[PDB]
RNA sequence: AUAUUGGCGAGAGACCGAUAGCGAACAAGUACAGUGAUGGAAAGAUGAAAAGAACUUUGAAAAGAGAGUGAAAAAGUACGUGAAAUUGUUGAAAGGGAAGGGCAUUUGAUCAGACA
RNA sequence: CGUGGAGGUCAGUGACGAAGCCUAGACCGUAAGGUCGGGUCGAACGGCCUCUAGUGCAGAUCUUGGUGGUAGUAGCAAAUAUUCAAAUGAGAACUUUGAAGACUGAAGUGGGGAAAGGUUCCACGUCAACAGCAGUUGGACGUGGGUUAGUCGAUCCUAAGA
RNA sequence: GUGAACAGCCUCUAGUUGAUAGAAUAAUGUAGAUAAGGGAAGUCGGCAAAAUAGAUCCGUAACUUCGGGAUAAGGAUUGGC
RNA sequence: AGAACUGGUACGGACAAGGGGAAUCUGACUGUCUAAUUAAAACAUAGCAUUGCGAUGGUCAGAAAGUGAUGUUGACGCAAU
RNA sequence: CUAUCUAGCGAAACCACAGCCAAGGGAACGGGCUUGGCAGAAUCAGCGGGGAAAGAAGACCCUGUUGAGCUUGACUCUAGU
């Protein structure tokens, strides 16, 4: 909540910087099976239960 | 109303994460983790959860120092210098 | 454009709210230059922003 | 761009063709079809006409329990209506067509549209929520659309 | 006093803008369809209540 | 000497061949559900080579039609072939409260065989 | 009769097109089924004597996947209520501004907060998907910025209790 | 402000003006009202609805654990200047 | 509190706002329960009575224990009906 | 306010094939069979006779050498004392 702890807050962090995009020049690699990032999270869908 | 109401006065958790696994385990009103009872030594395991027991056993991880020991057994436990 | 925001903001520099201020019709070119709220400043003194004037509520046959 | 059964020569006839649309299969069709074996003129003056509520669309196939109307008449029909989508979406490659044609070198006095024809395409899918805990289905029909010119000749 | 966007840091890196745009879309078609096929792969087995009261007698 | 559905390294099979075979041939004990114990998936193939459609034109834009690459776009990233249910267009035919079937023949369509 | 694989054999067919698939086109067989032509397609497959099985489906409120008719139908009807002009834009019943009308009517449709959520806050850009109509709008999408404590709180004390 | 009243009704500060819309006004419905004369005959049954309703003055029974019953019942008044 | 005057006899003018009475069956009352078909005369209640127990104890617990609830207790108490 | 007509959006239950009747016989109450009556595309709003309409491998009854909750002086045992 807003009277937090650390280790919530740390995660947290965490689950923003990979509530990113898949970047593009990945797609463009010699042998390539990734097309989108499937681990995506957004607040409205799927709560993370930490 | 024991449905749909009583769904919404579910707002204070029985649960939280375990120092040892990481997940939302450690009951608090008793402090042990339902997963691997944490202040225990020993971490829960029943032969009856033998899915369990693949999900956080041996190779589920990095295994930073254990492989290695059949790359040093086959050269003997050597030591020292490498070469010339 | 969408002066919202500066809608929002000029309530926030007159003190007043967000439903007695006026943004001249006139100027939405000048205003949506109006990224800031020092700008806002700059505004309500040239009059293109106005601090609209309170809703009477008379006591006299009270 | 394999298109569907036409009896008639590319030589003398443009093509157009629209992709995984939004729009209603059912409507489309009839939409289509109260235009199939028209000339261009005569059909997008009718189209506009249809969305300024004269000269209504029949529907002939995907029509049961809708309501009956009296510019039916001049297609025999009692029940038509006037889908304004459809309409857009198809008035939207007449003109490509036209300019397909005027392109390839064919005169727009001439023309008619010989061979049109609606598909189904893959369904666009959601949830809608009912009553009991449960969910079911609210999905779209689009459509393919498929569209040729050609020339009278004698 | 400024230099630096993330387009002069993705020019280097590849894809320019009219790729990322045509990037970006077959990705979110790519994403979608498969929205598209769980929600049909779970659409038989999600109104499937384990103690539905069923408020009828008589 | 014996045991060994675990671990490390090797060799093989009258075995399964992507709804099979490990739950997992793929970022699978992953995503996701549940307070929690626990439960637990789906999903492989463009082509030899991206040469992944320069350019023209209509369009607000997607996209389209021309062009072009290719051995082949009846391989255009929704890409191997691409069945069926189901559906559109065209063509033929029939059709008074069902349809379909069996025997027999007319009419129409198609095939036959030269017996040169 | 037929199917998957095995041992022999036809010094078997084949990129000059194998297998597969469509074919109210043909032949054989009582029949299971086999053969041929055409179209499609692109790399392996068969006849015969024998071996061997995870070997033949119309069914099981069968399993998984997929698709239909009903059906452009039921229906998107609580919460007093919307309207005019302009700007923007491809496009405006729904965006923005202005004017009007009205509501909550201070035990509020206001202003803050505890749990809980977790960046939803703010801006710039944007509309394929979401907003069960629309959408130039957005708690959406893309990129980024953003939370400053000697005095507020935790931290310290102890209650029921562990 | 009314009023005993944080009730209800109207309004100021502040906030919203959001809920898919347009046209038409058939049956049957949901919600809300009215009704001649009679007045529960309806119906299992006065279910539903209606009537009464606030304040002031008068007057208030049986029974009673003497505390109540009791706003008993039953009457009149109510504005503005 | 009172008096005049006055009005289409209207006036708690909208809002708000008790129907009343005579009797029977039953439970004393206030209260509680069948979350999502039963709110009731059932449960509870105070009040009355009974039973055990003087701690080496009554009732109860625990797999067991240098173990425990009543018990920070002591018959005007604790426990069971 | 709906229903109704229109723009847009757009599901579900259910479904052997299906959908005009009378009598007959028949698993003793046919949409189909047999004999007759009859019979003309496509259809809109309503309706609630029918489809022994849909929902739910009857819940009552019975059988099972299937069980469970509960009681007791049932059989066999047991903690404790
Ligand atoms: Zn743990």
């Amino acid at each position: 909540a807003a009277q937090k702890s650390f280790r919530i807050k740390q995660k947290m962090a965490k689950a923003k910087k990979q509530n990113r995009p898949l970047p593009q020049w990945i797609r463009l690699r010699t042998n390539n099976t990734i097309r989108y990032n499937a681990k995506r999270r957004n607040w409205r869908r799927t709560k993370m239960n930490i | 109303g024991k449905g749909t109401p009583s769904f919404g006065k579910r707002h204070n958790k029985s649960h939280t994460l375990c120092n040892r696994c990481g997940r939302r385990s450690f009951h608090v009103q008793k402090k042990t983790c339902s997963s691997c009872g944490y202040p225990a030594a020993k971490t829960r395991s029943y032969n009856w959860g033998a899915k369990a027991k693949r999900r956080h056993t041996t190779g589920t991880g990095r295994m930073r120092y254990l492989k290695h020991v059949s790359r040093r057994f086959k050269n003997g436990f050597q030591t020292g210098s490498a070469s010339k | 454009a969408n002066l919202r925001t500066q809608k929002r903001l000029a309530a926030s520099v007159v003190g007043v709210g967000k439903r007695k201020v006026w943004l001249d019709p006139n100027e939405t070119s000048e205003i949506a230059q109006a990224n800031s709220r020092n700008a806002i400043r700059k505004l309500v003194k040239n009059g293109t922003i106005v601090k609209k004037a309170v809703t009477v509520h008379s006591k006299s046959r009270t | 761009a394999r298109y569907g059964a036409t009896s008639t020569n590319p030589a003398k006839s443009a093509s157009a063709r629209g992709s995984y649309l939004r729009v209603s299969f059912k409507n489309t069709r009839e939409t289509a079809q109260a235009i199939n074996g028209w000339e261009l003129t005569k059909a997008q003056k009718y189209l506009e006409q249809v969305l300024d509520h004269q000269r209504a669309i029949p529907f002939r196939r995907f029509n049961s329990s809708i309501g009956r109307t009296a510019q039916g008449k001049e297609f025999g029909v009692t029940k038509a209506r006037w889908p304004a989508k459809s309409v857009k979406f198809v008035q939207g490659l007449l003109q490509n067509a036209a300019a397909n044609a005027e392109a390839k070198g064919l005169d727009a006095t001439k023309l008619y549209v010989s061979h049109i024809q609606v598909n189904q395409a893959p369904k666009q899918r959601r949830r809608t929520y009912r009553a009991h805990g449960r969910i079911n289905k609210y999905e779209s029909s689009p459509s393919h659309i498929e569209l040729v010119v050609t020339e009278k000749e004698e | 006093r400024r230099t630096i966007t993330a387009a002069d840091r993705r020019m280097v890196s590849g894809v320019t803008e009219k790729q990322y745009k045509k990037g970006m879309k077959k990705m979110q078609q790519l994403e979608k369809n498969a929205i598209n096929t769980q929600i049909r792969r779970e659409i038989k087995r999600v109104n499937f209540q384990t103690h539905y009261r069923d408020e009828l007698l008589q």
